[PDB]
RNA sequence: GAGG
DNA sequence: CGATCCTC
């Protein structure tokens, strides 16, 4: 209640820009704030240049939930969803 | 600007060795741009400029008045009658290497104006500053350290690019922002608050 | 609308805008005092504590410096005036309101903003002069000019809204525009007419000259090309100077006119693994078309290396063209002794028809077809051959001109002007219209009183039969007037009316977005496509091929 | 060079920009658009000078 | 007129067709004339294209004349911009206008509605018919200084 | 408002020449062009210099503090 | 100055035309762009 | 208001030195001066002569932007040939051209009567 | 290697089509009645008269950055007065048996069509043009 | 012939040709199979929808008509091999690019189309100049056009200056 | 000598034409620069009006001032007053000109450059003087007085460089061609019938063997032979222009050769 | 002495007026190319001549050298900024108590002028300065 | 009121 | 009931 199962999903495999954009918007101000870091930072400072690293190497533990007009949702993981563009 | 609804800016300025020069190591004061010629079609700029020229050589005044028998061939007669190419244009070297173009340029006196509003009468900026007594907005005027306007259309680029959090960190943390406090029956902001 | 739909904001600035073909296309020249009001809020982590001490050190009057330091229990800390300005031992947790330093996203705006590209993010690069600079090939989105134009510029001040501008807004990221699926920026002006002059066949250059050029180019690979020619003179031509800008995997086709693998005019154009193999760089190649280096770069090898080559062509052309020298004079406008006696003999054959149709029509032996007046027809038929005349008039100035004659040059490269330009300013002005028709009787049964009534002569009813160069008559200035006020007023127009329309649009579209499901919908839900564009593409992803099954002959098919 | 013209009110310059007006006592006539039943009318805008 | 049509060998020629041009319309009566082509009949009058051919063929003439208009000033828009607009104005059963009569009176939240025009006159009947406001459009979470279900809000973050 | 001194573009002093360009007007009664040359204002830079110069700090001085 | 000391105003079929009536009497050149556009005129 | 003091066109600041050799990463033996406030007066002069220079493989110079006195020279040599050396030797005989006009000038004038 | 071809031509037309030191030039062999050229040559540094004989020459020999000429005791393969330098960019087969090849030489456009060309002119960024007498 | 379409065919087949050294004068390795089949299977990956539904699967196949008219006229067996003259690697590395460029063209859920589409037309609606038109010579020819004409379209005009009607 | 080669065509107190023959574009071009641009001047740096009722603005009149050209002749033993280690100025390294002037005539009481007057000590250098070049010995008018009309200032005049202000330049134009025939193709000549008949061929080409139509472009051909005629504004003689602009130019290169001594240490 | 008189829009309705005195009237019967084209006299039922043809102008248009050379709205644009320009206002300007004054330093009287600036007062109180102009691609700034 |  | 953006 809601929901959709994790089978049966119709929703782009694929990260949108805006998802890519909100996703490493976050993860910035985490990193920003003292939060910890999933990846080594080859000299690495800037919290925006670690997030992307952090998306490139796949250990963002967070998930976008995609909402369908009708009220329902699917859970996509940051690691699943294919990060082209 | 010029006589002929031809107003612009200082892009840079250069001093004496770095402009292009002359035989005679006469130098402009002014370079505009050959592309503010063709679509303008203000053709008299290029005859005041000739005609310009002809009167500061024979220390004459120019005849710019206008339906008269003045023409561009008569003055271009005049001009080589001074030992200057015809048509204004001129052998010029290049500041910093002293190498002739390959190009001759079109060179010679125009009248020009300074016009008001400069620069220094226009920049500002403003990081939060004074708020305006009943919006709780920044205030309107650089002359009062006021807000830029971020008006609908703005606010409509912003929704063309998705950017969510842009146009709600604008509109709240820049700006405006409150706190108000809701009664969760009436749903109206009555609710007395007794802070602390 | 005043207060919600829109507002006054802090962290805001604005200028007058200059051109800086020194800067980078995603880059603005942010005025050094400009940079020291407007501040971003930075939290202290290790990863800065240092390069932040620094800063609360340098204080508000030396640049890379800050103004409020923030910490625990939100107390904010003047630079400015306080005792312990100089003393500020920082911690982790607390805010640094730093000065705006370089590589910084910015939101930059031209208004009105009838465009997503009329707002956009461009990398901060501090500068002296009070101007905020851009590069020339940003004009267009912004439809921005130095003619004393101002420019708006915003500051984000969250991590995430920092993001937004440089993940969505960015300046590259727009390069390739959705509007008409192809590219919004391109080579222009000196560039866009030094480009054509520079691939020129004719156009050579040796090493003193070459090496400068090639260390231009910040991508350089460092090697020295082949010149072209190794006879008495090594030398390089333009073209091979140029290729460096272009990189490797590049493929470029196009076929013009007489354009046939041998291209005996230089038309054309064909780019191999990014070398120019012939055809001069123009408009079609370099400017904001369809299937131009632009459109291909971006798709090709990216947003951030097509943004690198407008910099890389800008830093050859540019210099080049510094040394090379391009004027514009009064003697552009002259045309032989020859032609000018052939344009006036024009004129006075256009004047004979207009007098046969006129003495014709006295007679009553002009006769108009269905549908329209007598009168309707003959002044159809005059308007026709005085329009003819200074067309042909015009085509006759626009041929004498030599490939030195600069206003041509600028109408080859495509930098500047159209063949009507060359026509008035040269030939003919021509005929001037108020409401479609021709100039009017204000006075009775005359255009002026200098006429007599019952005139419809070209000259009596606005017809410009003198070229900009040769001189307007009294007659003739004031119909150019006439002319040129209606023009005046409906500019006045368009703009008050079009603006409004854009609103509106707007306002109807407002909440329309694709959905999870592909669905294009409003804030209700409904549906309005049920695949965005009827195939669920972005506009941007887009362009013009042909298809090869649809057209040609049955048999050239079966082949 | 001064050329006058002008008011000094409140030690201020003022010039009265000269105001335009269709003049009275003109007979004009109008050919009315197609709804009104009207289809020409002759109008008179009379004053006392 | 001229004309590209498929000739007997495939390919496409220039064969030019006369055809008639009028001041006035009355499409109902004009088609059912013998010795025309009420297959390819037109006019500039979508609206009647939509009163006597339906609501699809006036979206189809509405996109032809929105077309007809940018092509006209040599300009170019991508179809699908002009074809989103021309939905909107049909998905409605009839031609909805860009105008406070058409868009602004919709079933539309409120708060949308009165930030174009007739602000107040639009909250004052939402008072008095008692309103609820879905507050999951643009200009209505623009006013509560909120997130917008827009791009980047369009879906939610997660742990 | 004064003869400049130095033309503007080259340098050339020419704050020394204008009451020597009036007399050659003036006493002498020589053309313009002539007057220029004879204060060896060569180049057109320094013809405009003198030629085009307004004195208004004459009308200037007949105001009476 | 001179030209403010010569200046025109309209209040409210084609007013901002210049009118060929106009020769002589009205400046055909000087006008403001846009708003008072062909409305403020000069003698 | 913006506009940096005209003593900065010539006059070195703190922590600033005239040259700044940097190793090229592009290409071997390659070498890459920042002449700090200088300009197209000793940019193009020493380039000019660099070339005259048989073991100088490479040499170019530029002024990234206009509003800094600072020129960029690069210079690429043969193997064995240094190119802090190449920019000596190309200093001296600069130099020595100098003077000669200096004396030759100086020998000219003295003959002149005027 | 070497040499990819080698023939004597005599010029038929010579044609500065809106140039002032370019020239397109028209040419055939004087052994071969169906050896064709049509090349592009710098009338400036090396002019070309109607009915004028020449032997042209393609080959890839006497990669990296190009270091000036420096003579000291440099020995490159010309005994020749103009030599050029470009890229192979079509390989035009005009039916049955005859080729045509294209070499655009820093846009200067060259086509050489005949038979016998085959294993010696290849799709290589490489050929050296060689021009004497 | 010329429309707008996702995923530029030419260029990644000039691309291929470059990347792979192509010489016009070796017989190619591919099949009938290998070009026939492959092309077809590329077809089935072309993804637009996703839902496993005849709805969606006809929606999926409707969106894609016009793009696999252009795909299969382009990578037709004939023209793979006497025009492209492509080898299996070349052949395939075309598939992979085809689809991957396919996917990178497709809307992405959360674009503001409808503020984007009324921009579109809105701002090149400012940049028109000649309220009248350019038939301007001929009185019979005089049709509302410009700025008044998308006024009249957009209030949806009951009463249009120019009412014409078009007979074939 | 060996290199660069001069021929003294015309001299004069105020200008020098010569040709500079044997030389590189690059060295007669930095040469030119140099003349212009960087070779020590002394103009006023500092105006002090303690009186000032004439109908000029302060800084109208002081911006004058600056332009009023002063000896130079022994400029360099005068110090920078940036290097001088005085607090502000003194005779070390800047002159003070004083300037009283008062409308004592109904008559227009003009002010000239000869009205200024030395109080520093010179310590016996040609330095400070204004220059004088008009035959009546006024030279400058700075300002022009009525009756009641005060002046009263001081001037400190200061050691200083045109590139950081033009009134430090000590030369005007400087005329500069070379191949007035264009045998090295360096020019393209715009035209309408023949570039021959439409320009007019320079002073020059007496100096230089006409191109001769029947011989085929020199290609290898480089730019050796100068036609220059430097002009003095007054405050250094037209030979000190040329000669303090080689040793300007030959110190800035020498500068780079120690340059390159200093960072070779650690 | 009525050699000259008053004319208003109404009374010109009635009346026949030649451009030039000479020019517009003389007798009839080779030419100069670079003159522009002048029509015939064709009509001489005269009852008037126009002083000076340039007199339709105003002071604002009166100060631009050529318009008779220039598109249309290039010359109403300059009629605009002439009003933005800086220079000797009045010779009293020192004593003036005004809210903002701008004076040009050193105003100079243009080097091509028209006949109508001389009782516009132009060359006496001017607005701006003659500069040496060079159209050209330099820098590119 | 002035600026694009 | 509407009628382009900016600040003075
Ligand atoms: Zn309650
Ligand atoms: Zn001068
Ligand atoms: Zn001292």
């Amino acid at each position: 209640e809601k929901a959709i199962p994790k089978d049966q999903r119709a929703t782009t495999p694929y990260m949108t820009k805006y998802e890519r954009a909100r996703i490493l918007g976050t993860r910035a101000l985490q990193i920003s704030m003292n939060a910890p870091v999933f990846v080594d930072l080859e000299g690495e400072t800037d919290p925006l240049r670690i997030a992307m690293k952090e998306l490139a190497e796949k250990k963002i533990p967070l998930v976008i939930r995609r909402y369908l007009p009708d009220g329902s949702f699917e859970d996509w993981s940051v690691e699943e969803l294919i990060v082209d563009l | 600007a010029s006589r002929h609804g031809q107003k612009g800016t200082i892009g840079i300025t250069y001093r004496r060795e770095d402009m292009p020069f002359t035989a005679e190591g006469i130098v402009p004061d002014l370079i505009i741009n050959p592309h503010a010629i063709p679509s303008r079609m203000t053709v008299a700029h290029l005859i005041e400029c000739l005609l310009s020229k002809v009167a500061a050589l024979s220390g004459n005044e120019g005849d710019a008045s206008p339906f008269t028998d003045i023409t561009v061939e008569g003055i271009s007669k005049l001009l080589r009658e001074h030992g200057y190419q015809s048509r204004g244009f001129e052998v010029m070297y290049n500041g910093h290497t002293g190498k002739k173009l390959m190009a001759q340029i079109f060179f010679g006196p125009t009248y020009y104006q300074r016009l008001r509003h400069m620069v220094d009468d226009k920049i500002h900026a403003r990081a939060r500053g004074p708020m305006q007594v009943l919006t709780r907005q920044p205030v309107e005027g650089r002359s009062r350290d006021g807000g830029l306007r971020f008006g609908e259309m703005e606010r409509d680029c912003m929704i063309a690019h998705g950017a969510a959090s842009f146009l709600k960190e604008r509109l709240m943390e820049a700006s405006d922002a409150f706190r108000v406090h809701i009664c969760g029956i009436c749903g109206l902001m009555t609710v007395i608050a007794k802070l602390n | 609308r005043g207060n919600l739909m829109g507002k006054r904001v802090d962290f805001s600035a604005r200028t007058v805008i200059s051109g800086d073909p020194n800067l980078e296309l995603d880059q603005v020249g942010v005025p050094k005092s400009i940079a020291k009001t407007l501040t971003y809020p930075e939290v202290v982590t290790p990863y800065n504590i240092d390069r932040l001490t620094q800063l609360v050190r340098n204080g508000p009057n030396e640049h890379p410096g800050a103004k409020y330091v923030i910490r625990d229990s939100g107390d904010r800390i003047d630079l400015r005036y306080s005792k312990r300005a100089g003393d500020i031992q920082l911690q982790y947790g607390w805010k640094v309101e730093r000065h705006i330093m370089d590589n910084d996203p910015v939101l930059f705006n031209r208004q009105p903003s009838l465009h997503k590209m009329s707002m956009m993010a461009h990398r901060v690069k501090v500068i002296p002069y009070s101007t905020f600079r851009l590069n020339l090939s940003v004009t267009s989105p912004y439809n921005a000019d130095f003619d004393g134009d101002e420019m708006n510029l915003h500051v984000p001040q969250s991590e995430e809204t920092r993001a937004e501008l440089s993940q969505l807004c960015a300046v590259p990221l727009q390069i390739v525009s959705p509007q008409s699926n192809k590219p919004c920026m391109g080579i222009v002006q000196d560039t866009l007419c030094g480009i054509r002059k520079l691939t020129l066949r004719d156009t050579f250059i040796e090493l003193d000259q070459v090496l400068n050029m090639l260390y231009w180019v910040p991508d350089w690979d460092g090697v020295i090309p082949t010149p072209a020619i190794i006879k008495p003179k090594p030398l390089w031509s333009g073209k091979q100077i140029l290729s460096v800008a272009i990189p490797n995997g590049i493929h470029l086709q196009r076929f013009d006119e007489g354009t046939t693998l041998l291209s005996p005019k230089d038309n054309g154009m064909l780019i191999i693994d990014g070398q120019i193999i012939f055809g001069v760089v123009e408009k079609k190649t370099v400017g904001s078309s369809n299937g131009g280096l632009i459109h291909v770069v971006t798709r090709e090898k990216g947003p951030q290396v097509c943004a690198k080559l407008f910099g890389n062509i800008q830093k050859v052309v540019n210099f080049w063209l510094l040394h090379n020298g391009f004027s514009t004079g009064i003697g552009d406008t002259i045309a032989d002794g020859p032609t000018m006696r052939e344009i006036t003999e024009t004129i006075a054959e256009a004047k004979k028809k207009v007098l046969d149709v006129t003495k014709e029509a006295q007679a009553n032996l002009l006769t108009a077809k269905h549908g329209m007046t007598l009168r309707e027809s003959f002044e159809d038929n005059v308007v026709r051959f005085l329009n003819e005349a200074r067309d042909k008039a015009g085509r006759l100035a626009e041929v004498n001109l030599k490939d030195l004659n600069n206003v041509k040059q600028m109408v080859m490269a495509g930098s500047k002007g159209s063949f009507i330009n060359i026509a008035q300013m040269s030939a003919c002005v021509g005929q001037q219209s108020v409401e479609g028709k021709r100039i009017a009787f204000g006075f009775v049964d005359r255009t002026l009183p200098h006429f007599s009534k019952d005139d419809y002569s070209p000259e009596s009813k606005g017809f410009v039969e003198n070229s900009y160069l040769r001189g307007l008559t009294p007659q003739e200035f004031f119909f150019h007037a006439m002319g040129g006020r209606e023009g005046l007023i409906d500019t006045a127009v368009k703009t008050a009316e079009t603006g409004y329309i854009q609103r509106r649009l707007v306002k109807a579209l407002e909440d329309i977005m694709v959905h999870y499901d592909n669905t294009t919908r409003n804030s209700l839900g409904n549906v309005i496509q049920f695949i965005y564009g009827e195939d669920g593409m972005d506009a941007a992803h887009i362009e013009k091929q042909s298809l090869d099954t649809i057209g040609g002959s049955d048999a050239a098919f079966e082949k | 060079f001064d050329m006058g013209g002008y008011f000094i009110i409140n030690g201020s310059e003022k010039v009265l920009i000269a105001q335009e007006r269709s003049a009275g006592n003109i007979v004009q006539v109008f050919k009315k658009a197609a709804p009104s039943p009207i289809s020409h009318v002759a109008e008179i805008r009379s004053a006392l000078e | 007129y001229d004309r590209k049509v498929p000739s007997p060998t495939g390919e496409y020629v220039k064969e030019p067709e006369w055809v008639l041009e009028t001041d006035g319309v009355n499409l109902s009566e004009v088609m059912t004339v013998p010795g025309i082509d009420p297959t390819r009949i037109y006019t500039n009058s979508f609206i009647d294209i939509m009163e006597v051919l339906g609501i699809e063929a006036g979206r189809a003439a509405l996109y032809k004349e929105v077309y007809n208009v940018i092509a006209s000033d040599g300009s170019y828009v991508n179809y699908r911009h002009m074809a989103l607009l021309v939905d909107v104005m049909t998905t409605q059963g009839g031609l909805t206008s860009v105008t406070r009569h058409g868009f602004n009176r919709s079933n539309t939240g409120a708060l949308m509605r009165c930030s174009f025009e007739e602000t107040v006159e639009i909250l004052f009947e939402a008072g008095a018919s008692a309103e609820l406001d879905d507050c999951r459009g643009v200009s209505e979470n623009v006013i509560l200084g909120q997130m917008a279900p827009i791009g980047t809000g369009a879906f939610d973050v997660m742990i | 408002m004064i003869v400049p001194v130095r033309c503007f573009s080259c340098g050339k002093v020419v704050g020394d020449k204008w009451e020597s360009y009036l007399n050659l007007l003036q006493e002498d009664e020589l053309d313009e062009g002539t007057a220029l040359s004879r204060l060896g204002l060569k180049r057109y830079c320094c013809r405009r210099m003198i030629l085009t110069h307004v004195d208004l700090i004459e009308k200037f001085l007949r105001y009476n503090p | 100055t001179l030209s403010h000391l010569r200046r025109t105003n309209t209040p409210i079929a084609k007013p901002r035309q210049l009118h060929n009536t106009h020769w002589g009497l009205v400046c055909p050149a000087e006008t403001p762009e846009g708003q008072a556009c062909g409305l403020v005129k000069n003698l | 208001m913006n506009a940096p003091d005209r003593f900065e066109l010539f006059l070195l600041g703190e922590g600033e030195s005239k040259l700044k050799i940097d190793p090229d990463t592009k290409a071997p033996n390659a070498v890459v001066i920042t002449f700090e406030k200088e300009d197209h007066t000793l940019g193009n002069l020493i380039r000019a002569e660099l070339l005259n220079d048989r073991k100088v493989l490479f040499a170019a110079y530029k002024v990234e932007h206009p509003f800094f006195a600072r020129f960029k020279l690069r210079i690429q040599t043969t193997e064995g040939y240094d190119p802090k050396d190449a920019l000596k030797n190309a200093c001296n005989s600069i130099i020595n051209k100098l003077g000669a006009l200096k004396t030759n000038f100086e020998t000219e004038w003295n003959l002149q009567t005027l | 290697s070497n040499t990819l071809f080698d023939d004597i031509f005599q010029v038929s037309e010579v044609d500065p089509g809106r140039y002032n030191k370019v020239c397109r030039i028209e040419a055939a062999s004087t052994t071969q009645d169906q050896c064709k050229l049509t090349l592009d040559i710098n009338v400036e540094l090396f002019p070309v008269a109607a009915q004028d004989s020449l032997t042209v020459t393609i080959a890839s020999s006497l990669t990296r950055s190009w270091r000036p000429p420096q003579a000291g005791d440099r020995s490159l393969a010309d005994d020749y007065d103009y030599v050029m330098y470009g890229t192979a960019y079509k390989f035009e087969e005009v039916s049955k048996d005859l080729i045509a090849v294209y070499y655009s030489f820093g846009g200067l456009l060259m086509r050489l069509e005949g038979n016998y060309r085959n294993l010696n002119n290849l799709k290589q960024e490489n050929a050296y043009l060689l021009i004497r007498r | 012939a010329n429309w707008p379409l996702p995923v530029n065919i030419r260029r990644i087949i000039q691309n291929a040709q470059q990347t792979f050294h192509i010489d016009h004068t070796k017989p190619s390795d591919l099949t009938i199979k290998d070009i026939v089949l492959g092309v077809k299977d590329l077809q089935e990956n072309l993804l637009v929808l996703r839902g496993k539904n005849e709805i969606i699967q006809n929606a999926q196949r409707d969106a894609v008509t016009l793009f696999c008219c252009l795909l299969r006229s382009r990578l037709a067996t004939r023209r793979v091999l006497q025009e492209y003259r492509l080898t299996k690697q070349a052949f395939d590395w075309v598939l992979s690019n085809i689809e991957a460029q396919f996917l990178r063209s497709v809307v992405h859920p959360g674009e503001m189309v409808g503020v984007l589409a009324a921009q579109s037309i809105g701002e090149p609606a400012t940049q028109m100049t000649l309220n009248t038109f350019h038939f301007a010579g001929v009185a019979s020819k005089k049709v509302t056009s410009g700025v008044p004409r998308l006024k009249e379209i957009l209030n949806v005009a009951k009463n249009m200056k120019t009412p014409s009607l078009t007979v074939y | 000598e060996e290199g660069p080669q001069v021929k003294i065509r015309e001299a004069s107190k105020d200008n020098v034409d010569f040709i500079l023959s044997n030389v590189d574009l690059a060295m007669a071009n930095s040469l030119r620069r140099v003349m212009i641009a960087e070779i020590p001047t002394l103009a006023i740096d500092s105006v002090e009006v303690e009186t000032n009722t004439t109908v000029l603005a302060d800084e109208f009149i002081a911006h004058r001032l600056g332009l009023i050209p002063l000896q130079s002749m022994d400029i360099e033993q005068l110090e920078y007053s940036r290097d001088c280690f005085c607090e502000d100025h003194c005779d070390k390294c800047s002159v003070v000109l004083t300037l009283q002037a008062f409308g004592e005539s109904e008559s227009t009481t003009n002010v000239y450059s000869k009205d200024l007057v030395i109080v520093s000590n010179l310590m016996g250098r040609n330095i400070g003087h204004p220059i004088i070049q008009d035959k009546e010995g006024n030279g400058v008018l700075i300002c022009k007085l009525r009756k009641g009309q005060e002046l009263k200032l001081t001037c400190v005049a200061k050691k200083g460089i045109a590139k950081e202000h033009a009134k430090w330049g000590p030369a005007a134009a400087i005329e500069f061609e070379y191949d007035p025939w264009n045998k090295l193709k360096h020019t393209d000549y715009w035209y309408e019938q023949d570039s021959a008949k439409e320009w007019p061929q320079s002073k020059n080409c007496e100096y230089e063997d006409p191109p001769n139509e029947g011989d085929p472009f020199d290609y290898k051909a480089q730019a050796d032979t100068f036609y220059m005629n430097v002009e003095s504004v007054g405050s250094i003689p037209v030979d000190q222009v040329v000669v303090r602009g080689i040793d300007t130019l030959q110190k800035k290169v020498a500068s780079i050769l120690l340059a390159l001594t200093q960072m070779d240490q650690d | 002495e009525g050699l000259v008189e008053y004319i208003d829009a109404e009374e010109e309705e009635s009346i026949l007026i030649a451009m030039q005195p000479e020019d517009l009237e003389p007798a009839e019967a080779d030419v100069d190319p670079a003159k522009r084209i002048r029509v015939s006299h064709h009509a001489t039922t005269f009852t008037h001549c126009e002083i000076h043809p340039s007199m339709i102008l105003g002071v604002a248009a009166s100060i631009i050298p050529f318009p008779d050379h220039n598109q249309s709205p290039r010359n109403t644009y300059q009629s605009a900024m002439g009003k933005q320009a800086m220079g000797v206002f009045l010779t009293n300007y020192n004593v003036r108590m005004d809210t903002m004054a701008n004076i040009l330093y050193y105003p100079q009287k243009p080097l091509g002028t028209t006949r109508a600036m001389e009782y516009l007062k132009f060359r006496e109180l001017p607005a701006g300065q003659n500069a040496i102009v060079a159209i050209a691609c330099y820098s590119g700034y």
